[PDB]
């Protein structure tokens, strides 16, 4: 029904109720309200319309003050149609923000308050102050600083058509490759240079050659367009009691709750202490109580370790099994110490997570989150009591008191063996004899092998407190390590906060471009952090508040996992603090979410109508929905989530279509008269598949493309954008001028690349095809991408090959085999350009594959480190050291450079056989 | 663990257990879709009740206000010669109260939904916790057979045929 009966609550206590249109705005509603009010009691006591402001209850179940009266009623989307008038004056600043944050992150901010949790409360206090604090320092800075923040420089690893702002007519000047932005603005310092129809500005001390736009203009074969921008235009946008306790650690296991186990079986609760992955001591186990919904054990579970021997990140881990006189029911982990450093005491209810069947099935799940199960009403839980250890409570010792142990408390033979022992292979496992070597020459490690910190940490006995002091003493005076070495230290294997701190300190030298390359991995590391208030989160917020691209993509990485109970709280709290320090960007992100909300709703209609109607008519039925007042304005004029510099202005409803295949992805086309001749963006909305593995894959192909460019090989890759935005939802960037091999192939493939760019530019298109084939053949080989065929590889009109729909990787495939290198015979023909025995070209191609692969080996450990961190993400195809071992074998890291290069040559030639 | 003597017999059973495993593993995955979708729906209902609660709260704030304001208004303007707007004011307030019952009733209908769904959710979780031990044993039995045959040198071609 197009109109809605709405309840109106006047401030006198008077109640009015009548229909309005769903698409009517609040300003109009108020005019109709007043007109009706006349004919009710107490009208004369009311002030005028403008003295009041509507209130409603959100979809998130919170009171919202509707300050902006241009919003439509259907867009406000109140729970029930109930509007209540209140005084327009009323400290609105914090009110309207909190409202937006809730509707933007999806979770209501009241849901944090309701937890009655001091850790949560502290976090929200400290960070929202910090992010506000940052924001204020942003506004305090001038025009140069804010431009740097707003839109950072997009840089690489003829003529120029400049023009003055606010003018249709322009003047086509000419400039060559190398020239500085100051030198450009000469042919000044008050202005800046801006790319036409995009939020992308040229500034700083870099030359014109090193900017992405100017480079991108050359290979397409087109003239650029830039624009001068006065500071007024920029500012307009800117404005708008110690470890003496030698008592063995014990815990009381009291009772369970809400257990949905089988009645004939029997319940048992196994448990164990852990420092990350390693066991502090052996696992104890409960008595076999009969299966109740409310079981009762009442046992003192004493462990083989003292309270004085517990490390800061000691973690007790529980698991409830069910046995026929075995079924894992549920698991739940606890940190022994708390977030303010106190050793926990008293009763504690552990709301447990349900046990997913693994292929292996370990005793407990120590890797699993310390975060509680939010589903407290329905979840099973375990009542336990952590006892009173001393008459007044105890904290973990302070750094000064830790340093006191090292404060007061070398053979040439020993030395030479350590050089061998610590210089050798990737890792594997050292022996207890050699572990003592590493512990013995542990200062000599700090003095001569600074980058072997990870190995020394592993060999440290974390179940003995004297060793923990000795280690942490050395770590405090440890020399700064590289980024590569630092990323390794971020892995779950090193839980101690001092390692985490040292890691982040070494990561602080990261440039923003480099930090962006690892952001996905850094976000996943949050998942296994112990406490909310941590140095990684502070790091990410600090960097997000300083760089709006970092902040943008930080937002979406977190937003897109808000539907996951294990991270919802943590990520929700970060998004809140990000929003508070980024009030302007909050508005852009809102218009995106509102777009995304509409695209899901639009995709639902295509999903219903595709099952009934045929394809050509359903396309027109999609348009009819898109032409509407709500669907047009919400989809129009927004920054792309895939690239906030891209401006998606006017939707091309006629050009918009869909694929009637599987998850019915929607093809949304955009046009805008500012961008240029090739100024039409496209985006693929897609709901039903999980895009995270797709994103990892593409990002890893990006990194390959960067690494090759640094060493001087441009393999003409197409690293098109892919952003998960929600629960099995995201955008993929449309690549224009392209088609599948299948559709071209339905002798034929050679004729297509001839037609688009004939004559002289054909040889360039062959050079584009050969160059990109090299890259994508190595990339897919190294990453182990399988199920590669006609309909999931595309070719661009320029010549460039690129891959799509990365379903599987690292050898994984059906319900797991080593992927051979793949030269397709069709593709080999195009490289040999028609002729049969074209050794000239094909030797140079193989020459490039050998080079590409070699460069990737040199940064092998980077890929291992990044993939290591992604084990956190819980992707089914990347969940263990064996999935990582795939890359070690594909990059051939354990062999010499000569050995790997010949191994690759053998695999190449093995492919060249199977071609025929 | 292996209850057969000859390769071909053992291989035939390997096929049964692998087929049993794959069928059961599918039944669990089917129930896991139901389970998780239900959690999602429950979480939605649970917040919708919060929205009802918070809406009813707003309606009761009106009721407090009209009571107070009516009383104050009547006293300032005496209720003397002017009594025409009192029956109006009171009749409006009957409508206000009457609307609150409708809303209170809807909350009551949703709560009864949430309760029915919550019991389904628990029945899903019961069903999967009885599947779990079967799934684990069938996996462990399947593997024992694959071992047995591999130890005996049976060729991968025969094993692939038995796993299809
Ligand atoms: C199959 C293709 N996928 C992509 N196309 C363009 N850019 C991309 N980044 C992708 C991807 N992934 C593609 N995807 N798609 C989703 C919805 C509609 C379409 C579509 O029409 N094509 C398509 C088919 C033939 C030729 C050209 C395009």
């Amino acid at each position: 029904n197009q109109s809605v009966v709405v309840d109106f609550l006047l401030p006198t206590g008077v109640y009015l109720n009548f229909p309005v249109s769903r698409n009517a705005n609040l300003s109009t509603i108020k005019q109709l309200l007043w007109h009706r009010a006349q004919y009710e009691p107490l009208f004369h006591m009311l002030s005028g319309p403008e003295a009041y402001v509507f209130t409603c209850i959100n979809q998130t179940a919170e009171q919202q003050e509707l300050e902006d009266e241009q919003r439509r009623l259907c867009d406000v989307q109140p729970f029930l149609p109930v509007l209540r008038l209140v005084a327009r004056e009323g400290d609105r600043v914090k009110k309207l923000i909190n409202s937006q944050i809730s509707l933007l992150i999806g979770k209501g901010l009241h849901e944090f308050d309701s937890l009655c949790d001091p850790e949560v409360n502290d976090f929200r206090a400290k960070m929202c102050q910090f992010c506000e604090e940052a924001a204020a320092r942003r506004q305090q800075l001038g025009w140069e600083a804010w431009l740097q923040y707003s839109f950072p420089l997009q840089l690489e690893p003829l003529l120029v058509n400049v023009k003055f702002e606010g003018s249709e007519e322009s003047f086509t000047f000419q400039v060559s490759t190398k020239d500085v932005p100051l030198a450009l603005m000469a042919c000044p310092e008050d202005y800046t240079l801006q790319v036409n129809g995009r939020h992308e500005y040229l500034y700083g001390s870099y030359p014109l050659c090193q900017f992405q736009y100017i480079c991108s203009c050359l290979h397409s074969g087109l003239t650029p367009h830039l624009t001068m921008v006065h500071s007024s235009s920029i500012l307009a946008m800117r404005d708008e009691s110690l470890w003496s306790l030698e008592q063995p650690f014990r815990i009381e296991l009291i009772q369970g709750s809400k257990v949905n186990a089988d009645e004939r079986m029997k319940l048992v609760v196994q448990a164990g202490l852990f420092h990350g992955n390693e066991m502090l001591c052996k696992t104890v186990s409960s008595s076999e109580v009969s299966v109740c919904s409310e079981p009762v054990w009442k046992q003192r579970l004493e462990f083989d370790i003292n309270i004085c021997d517990l490390p800061r990140m000691a973690r007790l881990c529980f698991a409830l099994y069910a046995v026929i006189e075995d079924c894992p029911i549920a698991w739940a982990n606890l940190m022994l110490f708390d977030y303010k450093d106190q050793l926990k005491t008293g009763e504690r209810c552990l709301y447990m997570w349900p046990s997913v069947p693994d292929e292996k099935g370990e005793l407990l799940n120590p890797t699993g989150t310390v975060r509680s199960n939010p589903n407290t009403d329905s979840a099973a839980a375990l009542l336990i009591c952590l006892p009173e250890v001393a008459p007044h409570p105890v904290y973990y010792p302070a750094l000064e008191k830790i340093l006191e142990l090292g404060r007061h408390s070398v053979t040439e033979e020993e030395q030479l063996q350590l050089r061998e022992i610590l210089e050798r292979r990737g890792s594997g496992e050292l022996y207890e004899h050699e572990k003592d070597l590493v512990w013995k020459l542990r200062h000599e490690v700090q003095e001569h092998f600074p980058e072997a910190l990870a190995r020394l940490l592993l060999v440290t006995k974390w179940n003995k407190h004297e060793d923990v002091a000795q280690m942490l003493y050395l770590l405090c005076s440890w020399p700064e390590l590289p980024v590569l070495s630092a990323l390794e230290l971020l892995d779950f294997s090193f839980p101690d906060c001092h390692v985490g701190s040292f890691a982040i300190k070494s990561l602080r030298k990261l440039t923003d471009d480099e930090l962006f390359q690892y952001l996905l991995q850094l976000v996943q590391v949050l998942k296994y952090e112990s406490y909310l208030d941590c140095e990684l989160t502070k790091f990410l917020l600090d960097r997000a508040l300083a760089n709006r691209k970092i902040g943008h993509f930080l937002f979406w990485h977190l937003r897109s996992e808000m539907h996951v109970p294990s991270v919802a709280l943590r990520f929700g709290l970060i998004l809140e603090a990000y929003c508070r320090g980024s009030t302007h960007h909050m508005k852009v992100l809102m218009k995106q979410g509102e777009a995304l909300s509409k695209l899901k709703a639009l995709n639902d209609f295509v999903k219903l109508s595709s099952q009934k109607t045929p394809k050509p008519q359903t396309k027109e039925l999609m348009h009819l929905c898109m032409r509407q007042e709500a669907y047009l304005e919400a989809l129009s004029h927004l920054q792309s989530p895939l690239d906030p510099s891209t401006l998606l202005a006017e939707v091309c409803v006629e050009q918009c279509t869909f694929m009637d295949s599987k998850m019915k992805p929607l093809w949304i086309m955009y046009s805008n008269e500012e961008a240029g001749s090739g100024g039409s963006v496209g985006i693929i909305f897609k709901n039903g598949d999980d895009l995270r593995q797709d994103m990892l894959t593409l990002q890893m192909i990006q990194l390959m493309d960067v690494l090759w460019k640094q060493e001087g090989l441009d393999l003409r890759m197409t690293p098109y954008g892919c952003l998960p935005t929600g629960d099995r939802t995201g955008l993929i960037e449309v690549v224009l001028r392209s088609d599948t091999i299948a559709n071209i192939q339905l002798d034929a493939l050679l004729n297509w690349l001839k037609s688009k760019n004939p004559g002289e530019a054909l040889d360039r298109a062959i050079e584009e095809f050969t160059l990109s084939c090299a890259g994508y053949c190595v990339a897919t080989y190294v990453l182990g991408i399988g199920d590669r065929h006609s309909d999931n590889i595309m070719i661009r009109e320029s010549g460039q090959l690129f891959h799509i729909d990365f379903g599987h990787f690292l050898g994984n495939f059906k319900t797991r085999e080593r992927v051979p290198f793949i030269l397709t015979y069709d593709f080999v023909h195009v490289i040999q350009q028609g002729k049969t025995n074209n050794s000239e070209k094909f030797e140079r191609f193989r020459g490039y594959c050998e080079r590409a692969y070699t460069i990737l080996r040199r940064h092998g450990l980077l890929f291992l480190h990044l993939f290591a961190l992604m084990r956190a993400a819980g992707l089914p195809e990347l969940s263990c050291s064996k999935d990582i071992q795939y890359l070690k074998d594909s990059l051939a890291l354990g062999k010499t450079e000569e050995e790997a290069l010949k191994h690759f040559r053998v695999k190449f030639n093995e492919a060249l056989r199977e071609s025929w | 663990v292996v209850k057969e003597d000859n390769i071909e017999a053992v291989g035939k059973k390997l096929h049964e257990y692998n087929t049993q495993f794959q069928e059961k593993s599918r039944e669990y995955d089917r129930l896991y879709e139901d389970y998780t979708r239900t959690s999602q729906e429950i979480q939605m209902k649970r917040t919708a009740i919060e929205a009802f609660n918070e809406t009813i709260k707003i309606f009761e704030e009106q009721c407090q206000t009209q009571e107070r304001y009516s009383k104050e208004y009547i006293e300032k303007f005496k209720r003397e010669g002017n009594e025409t707007e009192i029956q109006r004011i009171m009749h409006n307030y009957e409508k206000l109260k009457s609307r609150i019952s409708e809303i209170v009733d809807s909350r009551r209908r949703l709560e009864e939904d949430l309760k029915k769904q919550a019991a389904e959710y628990r029945e899903i979780d019961k069903r999967m916790n009885s599947i779990k031990p079967d799934l684990i044993q069938l996996r462990k039995t399947r593997d024992q057979y694959l071992m047995w045959l591999t130890q005996k040198g049976v060729r991968q071609k025969k094993l692939n045929e038995w796993l299809g």
